[PDB]
């Protein structure tokens, strides 16, 4: 929340591994979507692996 | 509970020194119902977006329920899109306009079917329309609209941009024919200038038929335009001889708790009338929102106002519709607004002087249209 | 020690995807440049296509782009929308190239592009001496020729019948046009949009009233992109103004690069531009143009400190926004639209249009009108 | 401005009720309220009465309210009061006065008369004598606030012995009408100031402070201003 960090977090067993940050990233409705909603940061996935949308 | 027990207001103000102020807290003041309304007034600069924005933002954020202020033609806009996206309501007494939302009350009734009206009953075919820029063109296509329909010459001249000159030569060319007729659509602190300017250098009399496309007939001084044969027929809304408005200036004149700024008389305006009702419909449409029993108090305070996601609050609907489905008898008559905000459903005391006094002609309404009287 | 990168702000308007790729071709065009004094920094655009909202909207786009750091904003307005952004632009001391239709109220840190089209339309209908004729208008761009039309027909004595068609349809244009015709009005202006005016020539011809014996003028800045072929064969009079010249050698380098360019990566390039992009191209020059005056000023332009809320309780204007408002006032340029310079209001001074007339082989030049030599003919 | 005359002013008997004929001559008293106020020898003016304009209800002294009835015509313009059981004291100076609110013009007191039958201030100083085209400054403290409800709230009067009060500055925004006295309230004036300059023989008078603001509006002993020669 209020910050370009991204976290990862176990469904399993509920605990906590990583807290990086996304190295040169908007946050707080700086660089969201065209509706906003603090959607500056879209993590996806695909058949190559983790990937991020953001802006710089 | 039903309703709080005090609710906010918010207020845009052009100055601080006006009778309009002076109305808006004596109307304020004479309410004694349970429901009270806590006013929050601010001197803005009306014709600035910036500076409105700015206080409308810092009342939205306050956690104002109403606004009840004054706009120009270059902050209509700006308001109307702002009440419609934050579902906040705005009461108006300013001019109307076409261009506005069902959260825009304009208290103020529109004219631009009653000048037609008075046009055709005194078959008027060639005239000069004297308008301002800064008051709305609407009227001014209407009749430019109304003239293509029905083959009328209208000589459409800006105040602002004719000088003394350009004046007097128009004047010359309408004293080239025999039937001098001037419709004049200005408001009254502008046209008492202008209408200075009509009697120091040009002349009347014997013809020069004007019709002031105005809401107050007495609000201006037309002694300058007596004792001559000219004829001016206007159109009035408040008329202080019905128990209503006597019983209310009444009650203003002998006012124990005494006005602001310097004086309320010497020629008292309409706009004053219609601050005064507008904080009625304010006080009526609060109470019966309490009467009902439906919740309006905010449920955590407002953010900011550019919040991308700007959801509406649930309760500003509920407001819009107390406020729009109001029927009472105020100073100005009957106060009645339709499903769009606008005022409907009331009448004009049309009234001639032609050297002799002041004559009523009839009346104009939305469904009988100028009726004779 | 001026920047490498200077940050500039666009918004752009719903139908505007042309205007857009020009605006980006500008931004190519000058990033990468051969030559090193053409091209001494950077431009960064900060892009916003809002699909407006009205005010809410466009105040939205102004925070996000002003919190940003950007020096000039590059953006559109409409009649719902121009009052607000020039008294943001104005408050916080941001200079506003539009290309969009001029105004006369707003005379601080606003620059427009458009000519007016009250001076040439006068000149044309007093020199044909035209005294009874219609005009068929639209509200979507102000009040000015309508007003400078009644004031000049009030001051001569003209017949104009004022129409406005912005809540008609095909059927009550087709109707207009009948009774037009049946009280033997043939004489007609018409100052609508660009969609508008197309359907009213369509209605035209449906109703059959492009033959010979009547005249139409039509009151729009591009008169070659407008689709008139049924006029030429019908014989109809049609008298237009065009702004930007396609026999000039920067239009042509231009059109060199723009039938080369890819319609997949550069969307709208299928057409020949239209006056609006030549004016977002010229545009982007200007800025190009000032911040390089700029630079010889040594002015260190900058926003690091005034970047924040536009809504803050005192106003905080840019100390340096004056400097890039008088720089801007003060270029003179040669462009696409011929020649580019301001006045101290922000209005385009010392242009030159071409005012051209329907013949049987096509569109033939006809005359010129300049600002201070007004309508000469060939 | 309109014009307010008042004649007859004569002792009675011992209890005999007296009347006072007050006529509001070139305009009606339905534009401006007249109230009828009592003024002792050497003392400050008291409120005997407060009318209506539209004649419908009307009011009375605060210190005898049921002693003294005055009843009052719009249409007519004309005010009596009457009293019963009338001692010494009683017969005192009673004016009436047209409404000021309406307009500075407005504010014409009557011509007032004697027979022989509030608001707190200190004016200083309390002799004051100067010479012609001087320039005067009177100040007049007070313990209330110095403006009510945002504006200022007191006014000066400019009485002499048996001639008609007239009011030079009301509300330190709007002088005297008609004939524009040199004297009016400025600034925030926390004691009533009024700068008379350059002052004049037509314009030496006691000059009477009464602050509005307190309930009710009652002079205070005030300043007295001469001609010195
Ligand atoms: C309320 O806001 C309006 C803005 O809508 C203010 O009007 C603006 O006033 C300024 C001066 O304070 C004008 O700037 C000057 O314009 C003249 C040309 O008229 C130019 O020669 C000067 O060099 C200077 O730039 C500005 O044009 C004007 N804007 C308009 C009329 O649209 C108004 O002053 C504000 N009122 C108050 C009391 O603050
Ligand atoms: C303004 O009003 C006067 C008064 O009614 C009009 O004068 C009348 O004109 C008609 C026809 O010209 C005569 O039959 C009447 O006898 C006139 N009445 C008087 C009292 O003189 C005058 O025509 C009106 N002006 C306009 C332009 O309509
Ligand atoms: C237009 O306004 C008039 C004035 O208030 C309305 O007339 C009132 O109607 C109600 C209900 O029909 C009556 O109880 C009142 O006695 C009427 N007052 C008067 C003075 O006649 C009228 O109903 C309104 N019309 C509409 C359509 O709302
Ligand atoms: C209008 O534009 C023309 C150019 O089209 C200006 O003429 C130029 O004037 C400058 C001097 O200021 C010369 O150095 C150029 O060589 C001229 N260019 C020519 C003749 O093609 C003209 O001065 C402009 N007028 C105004 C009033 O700005
Ligand atoms: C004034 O209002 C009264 C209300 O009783 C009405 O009878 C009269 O006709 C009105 N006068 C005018 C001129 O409208
Ligand atoms: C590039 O253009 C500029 C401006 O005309 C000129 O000063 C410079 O010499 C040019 N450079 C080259 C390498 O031609
Ligand atoms: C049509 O245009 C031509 C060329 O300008 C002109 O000579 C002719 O008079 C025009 N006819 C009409 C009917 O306007």
């Amino acid at each position: 929340f209020q910050s370009h960090i991204i976290i990862r977090f176990d469904l399993k067993t509920e605990t906590i591994l990583k807290t990086r940050s996304l190295d040169y990233a908007g946050y707080n409705n700086m660089y969201h979507y065209a509706w906003g909603g603090h959607s500056d940061i879209d993590l996806m996935v695909d058949e190559n692996g983790l990937w991020a949308v953001y802006a710089t | 509970a039903n309703f709080p027990n005090n609710i906010q207001i918010g207020g845009l103000f052009p100055n601080q020194q006006s009778q309009e102020h002076a109305a808006f807290r004596f109307a304020l003041s004479q309410l004694t119902e349970p429901p009270k309304l806590l006013p929050q007034i601010d001197i803005v600069n009306i014709s600035d977006s910036f500076e409105m924005t700015y206080r409308f933002c810092s009342q939205f954020s306050k956690g104002v329920y109403a606004i009840f202020g004054f706009y120009e033609r270059r902050t209509v806009n700006m308001l109307t899109s702002f009440c419609g996206a934050l579902h906040v309501c705005f009461i108006t007494p300013s001019f109307p306009v076409d261009t506005s939302n069902q959260f825009v009350l304009q208290l103020r009734p529109e004219l631009q079917e009653a000048l037609i009206s008075i046009i055709d009953h005194y078959k008027w075919q060639t005239f000069v329309y004297i308008y301002d820029a800064d008051r709305g063109l609407s009227v001014l296509q209407r009749v430019l609209d109304t003239a293509a329909e029905k083959n009328w010459q209208v000589t459409a001249v800006n105040i602002l941009t004719t000088t003394e000159e350009g004046y007097r030569m128009l004047f010359q060319d309408l004293e080239k024919k025999k039937e001098r007729l001037v419709v004049v659509d200005c408001e009254s602190e502008r046209l008492n200038a202008i209408l200075g300017q009509i009697v120091k250098l040009e002349k009347n009399g014997i013809g020069y038929h004007y019709i002031l496309a105005n809401l107050g007939f007495m609000d201006i001084d037309l002694n300058k335009f007596k004792e001559s044969g000219a004829n001016v027929t206007g159109f009035q809304l408040v008329n202080y001889t019905d128990t209503i408005p006597a019983r209310i200036m009444q009650q203003w004149r002998t006012s124990d708790s005494r006005d602001h700024t310097r004086v309320d008389w010497k020629r008292p305006k309409y706009t004053s009338a219609l601050t005064y009702d507008g904080v009625k419909v304010m006080a009526e449409a609060f109470q019966s929102l309490r009467r009902q029993r439906i919740d309006i108090s905010r449920r955590g305070n407002a953010g900011d106002c550019l919040a991308n996601p700007a959801v509406p609050w649930g309760q500003g609907i509920d407001i819009q519709r107390a406020l729009q489905q109001v029927r009472f008898e105020g100073l100005t008559g009957n106060v009645q607004f339709n499903e769009k905000g606008r005022r409907t459903n009331y009448t004009l005391h049309v009234i001639e002087m032609k050297h002799d006094g002041i004559r009523k002609i009839g009346y104009w309404n939305e469904d009988d249209k100028f009726v004779p009287a | 020690a001026f920047p490498s990168s200077v940050q500039i702000g666009g918004l752009f308007i719903r139908n505007t995807d042309q205007e857009y790729t020009a605006f980006r071709l500008a931004i190519f065009l000058h990033n990468t440049s051969p030559n090193a004094s053409e091209a001494p920094f950077n431009l960064v655009p900060h892009v916003d296509n809002i699909e407006t909202a009205n005010s809410f909207a466009v105040t939205n786009a102004f925070c996000s782009q002003y919190s940003r750091g950007v020096f000039a904003i590059f953006g559109l307005y409409d009649k719902r929308s121009v009052h607000t952004l020039t008294s943001f632009c104005s408050a916080l001391h941001i200079s506003l190239i539009t290309p969009s239709f001029p105004t006369e109220g707003e005379s601080q840190f606003v620059l427009q592009l458009r000519p007016s089209l009250r001076g040439a339309l006068l000149s044309l209908l007093d020199h044909y001496e035209w005294n009874c004729f219609v005009f068929l208008y639209d509200t979507d761009r102000g009040y000015s020729i309508l007003q400078a039309i009644m004031e000049k027909a009030g001051q001569n004595g003209w017949h104009v019948s004022a129409i406005c068609v912005e809540n008609f349809n095909d059927v009550s244009y087709r109707q207009l046009l009948e009774e037009l015709d049946r009280r033997q009005e043939k004489k007609f202006v018409i100052d609508c949009e660009i969609e508008r005016l197309q359907n009213i020539l369509e209605q035209i011809v449906s109703v059959g009233k492009h033959v010979k014996g009547y005249h139409y003028i039509i009151a729009n800045l591009g008169f070659k992109d407008i689709s008139l072929e049924r006029f030429i064969h019908g014989g109809a009079n049609v008298t237009g103004f065009q702004l930007v010249d396609f026999n000039t050698p920067m239009v042509t380098k231009l059109m060199d690069r723009w039938k080369k360019l890819d319609q997949r990566e550069y969307p709208g390039s299928e057409t020949p531009p239209k006056y609006t992009s030549a004016l977002t191209y010229d545009g982007v020059l200007v800025m190009a143009e000032t911040f390089r005056s700029l630079r010889r000023q040594k002015i260190d332009i900058s926003r690091r400190g005034n970047a924040g809320d536009c809504l803050a309780n005192p106003a905080a204007p840019w100390g340096q926004g004056i400097d890039m408002e008088r720089t801007l006032k003060q270029v003179r340029i040669q462009g696409l639209t011929g020649n580019v310079q301001f006045d101290h209001y922000g209005r385009r001074v010392n242009y030159t249009m071409d005012v051209f007339e329907l013949k049987s082989t096509g569109p033939r030049k006809v005359g010129y009108w300049n600002d201070m030599d007004k309508l000469v003919l060939i | 401005e309109v014009k307010l005359l008042e004649s007859g002013g004569g002792l009675v008997q011992p209890g005999g009720s007296l009347k006072l004929s007050c006529a509001a001559s070139g305009f009606d008293f339905s534009e401006y309220w007249m109230s009828w106020v009592r003024q002792a020898p050497g003392k400050g003016l008291e409120w005997i009465g407060e009318i209506n304009p539209d004649s419908s209800s009307i009011d009375y002294t605060p210190s005898l309210k049921d002693k003294i009835i005055i009843s009052r015509d719009n249409a007519k313009k004309t005010l009596y009061l009457q009293l019963s059981k009338v001692r010494s004291e009683d017969t005192a100076l009673y004016y009436c006065a047209r409404p000021r609110g309406n307009y500075v013009v407005m504010d014409y007191w009557g011509q007032g008369t004697s027979v022989t039958v509030n608001i707190v201030l200190t004016q200083s100083p309390a002799s004051l004598a100067v010479s012609l085209g001087q320039r005067a400054t009177i100040s007049c403290r007070a313990s209330e606030s110095v403006d009510s409800y945002g504006s200022s709230f007191v006014h000066w009067y400019q009485q002499k012995p048996g001639q008609p009060p007239k009011l030079l500055i009301f509300l330190a925004s709007k002088l005297e009408s008609g004939v524009p006295a040199r004297f009016s309230g400025s600034g925030s004036r926390t004691d009533f100031t009024l700068t008379i300059d350059p002052v004049e023989a037509d314009d030496a008078a006691t000059y009477y402070c009464q602050q509005t603001n307190e309930d009710p509006y009652t002079f205070g002993g005030g300043t007295k201003l001469e001609i010195k020669r």
